[PDB]
């Protein structure tokens, strides 16, 4: 199953995300330590795009798709570049795959496995 | 959202902070306690009632730290969550930082 | 305006998962504590509609959702017989737009106070 | 398209009177008895939400009908908390649309089979 | 009270009429015969606005009003001119009153008396 | 809306006709029942069944009577209300039409 | 236009209705028979002869069976067309209130 | 999600629902109940802890309703928030199922 978010690039949104996130988390019956978790990562993927429209002053958007399979959340976060950061390292330390890729803004592709 | 209660007395200063430090509300914190390191004090900071933290405000306190000792000041966070401070101890911040 | 946009297939496990962002948009625009209990109820209501709709069908279906965030109310859009649910949606709104020939798409909004 | 007007006073004697005006255009269209039927108490709601409305505001009013008669449908609107009867009007016809800020004005259709 | 009407001039919509009079003429207590006599009295002021169309070819529009008041009905059609018929005769000796005017198309206003 | 039942016999035709006669339906009417009073023929109106008339029907009735008399047939109209000869009469054209 | 005709017998009344339910003569009816769900009493409402009826005269219904109910007695409505019952039907009240054709 | 815990003493059964009825979890919730209202029992529901109902949780009480009458039973709604009387309230199922908060 494939739920799809589109919001504007502005950080008033991303607490937005980690909501719909841990509904889907939820649902799929993750820890409270695995949700938390997965809420900083996916966080962390949204405020590189939000703090990316700054610096070009444009007016963005985020795309986020969470693909839930019997095994794993698939969270993807593209932004239609890297140079790593503490926050590059939190999604790497906390999650199970991460898989980066620019130039289409960047797109971040980042897997947490269910326990 | 989050809120920040300062009350300054004897030249040392208890914060509490509560809520969520994202990207969003991150300038906010900064902004409000940036200049207490800038002139160094005796400075407390409560986050007993922090229920979300990312990088970003990982990043305003090794900011805030950094300004105390450049320079005058004490920095203590304290009541932390066993999270919070897994997740100071993640970034390779605990040992440099005073936690509670 | 901002425009929040949400895709979910049109099961019940996710219409609990459109409640959830919906309060969340809403508690930012400060609406009462009582305007997001009815906002809740009156998403879900649509949702619950296509839900319906695509078993009764046999779909395979998709939800898309809409959430409109302006400076005086919040509008939002569901689009993919419908019945005590439909009243609700009415009564608990300021305004309800119905139209077919999608599976149906409902456009609702409420006026902040 | 032909246009039927009609203009009543917002008082409950007169809703009968649309009903049988109704009745004659939606005949001589051809519906079933039983579609007749249909449109008599999906337009006798919207002008008893008037009348009510109106007693309520202690107004003066007046109701606003227009009949279109159209090659595959007809089309009443009625101008001038609406409860069970939007329910009715909403499952009996087949699209149903509602707008403020008049008293309110409802917009209905059924189509002819 | 006063009730309007507007109808296409066209044949169809006379019967119409006599419906929405007999729905006025009932709700006031008319007899079945007085009903009946209505019925005719309108029919013919809506047929000569018909007809008067033809000879113009145009597309034109009856207009109806009925006055309902605490004695009598009061019906009003206008064509928005008069060579005296059959049907202006049976206007006369069924109703109470009959008053024509041109140039408004024609206005006929007839008046009938509750008993 | 009106129907009209043509069944001719022995060179005598009874029509029964149903409904109203009024300005949209008396061409129908007119129309249906025109050519058999220009060749004249033994005719039978039967009224019977007739919900409303006003001078539209009136105006056909007496141009059919016209036609059998010029010329060579008969005409009867019968089975009429108290109301419908009430009206052949306020119009002077009871004493001129067979009504039953 | 509308008639009711009230025959009580052996405190449990047999009401027959005839003509139009609608927003002009339901309070005639709400007031012809709120008293009769005041006694408590096991009312019988015939509506053969009901050639109409709406929301409005739903809701004397559902509010005349709020009372008969709340003050110790039974309604029961017969013997209605295939429309009455569907009206009752589309708006969930058929097995909530006693209908019979 | 939800949890029903239903607790049968002496033939009148005590059930407590927590959580959200939703399309989803209603049909757990006629599946735990529609048995016990064939029974004809007189059951008591807890809705101390719903935090969420919609018109499919309202169409599984208005459904359990018809038919604990319809077995000779009763049916009674206990103690519900004013945002869950609201909403039967609205609904017109106020004073047709027994509510209390």
């Amino acid at each position: 199953d494939y739920i799809e978010m589109k919001v504007p690039a502005q950080p008033e949104y991303v607490g937005i995300i980690r909501l719909t996130l841990s509904g889907v988390a939820s649902r799929m019956g993750y820890t409270y330590d695995e949700i938390e978790d997965l809420k900083i990562a996916v966080s962390e993927a949204c405020t590189n795009a939000v703090q990316h429209a700054y610096k070009e002053d444009k007016n963005g958007e985020v795309s986020i798709r969470f693909g839930v399979f019997e095994d794993r959340l698939e969270v993807i976060v593209a932004d239609e570049l890297s140079e790593g950061g503490l926050g590059l390292y939190l999604m790497e330390t906390l999650m199970d795959e991460v898989r980066v890729q620019n130039h289409s803004g960047v797109t971040v592709a980042m897997t947490k496995y269910l326990n | 959202n989050i809120n920040v209660d300062v009350k300054q007395n004897e030249n040392d200063i208890q914060v509490n902070i509560a809520g969520e430090i994202d990207v969003y509300s991150a300038p906010v914190l900064r902004e409000k306690l940036v200049p207490l390191a800038e002139q160094g004090a005796d400075l407390r900071i409560c986050l007993k009632d922090v229920s979300y933290m990312d990088s970003t405000g990982l990043g305003v306190f090794v900011g805030t730290f950094k300004m105390v000792k450049k320079q005058g000041g004490s920095l203590k966070l304290e009541n932390l969550s066993e999270r919070l401070i897994r997740l100071f101890d993640i970034t390779g911040l605990k040992d440099i930082i005073d936690i509670s």
